[PDB]
């Protein structure tokens, strides 16, 4: 169920734990580009929102 | 902890956070003190000697 | 007459007061990011490659 984009959808990701490891990796993925954290190091980090 | 990575010596705080600040910041923008994400004790940072 | 007028010391009171003002200045660049991500080492090495 993905939306149009002229009404993009959005979901909270909340009190939880991990899958952040690398899941680009299994190559499903036609591109992966992080603006702020190198990639590798995401699943090492703590977030609030 | 939750980031914040350093090195000092941990000693319990006499100070308060309002619920919502985690952590605190010096003159110099290193941390002060931190709130413990298990059991939220406040913790002083002195430096190691 | 000393006692009583707290100016007459001023020539030590101001030598006092330039250097403490002097570090007082250093220690707070070290919250400048001079165009950095951030004025903290840790964060740039726990975010980036």
């Amino acid at each position: 169920r993905f939306a149009s984009v002229y009404a993009w959808n959005r979901k909270r990701i909340s009190n939880c734990v991990a899958d952040y490891s690398v899941l680009y990796n299994s190559a499903s993925f036609s591109t992966f580009k992080c603006y702020g954290v190198c990639p590798t190091k995401l699943n090492d980090l703590c977030f609030t929102n | 902890f939750n980031g914040l990575t350093g090195t000092g010596v941990l000693t319990e705080s006499n100070k308060k956070f309002l619920p919502f600040q985690q952590f605190g910041r010096d003159i110099a923008d290193t941390t002060d003190a931190v709130r413990d994400p298990q059991t939220l004790e406040i913790l002083d940072i002195t430096p190691c000697s | 007459s000393l006692s009583s007028t707290p100016s007459a010391l001023g020539k030590l009171q101001d030598v006092v007061n330039q250097n403490a003002q002097a570090l007082n200045t250093l220690v707070k660049q070290l919250s400048s990011n001079f165009g950095a991500i951030s004025s903290v080492l840790n964060d740039i090495l726990s975010r980036l490659c």
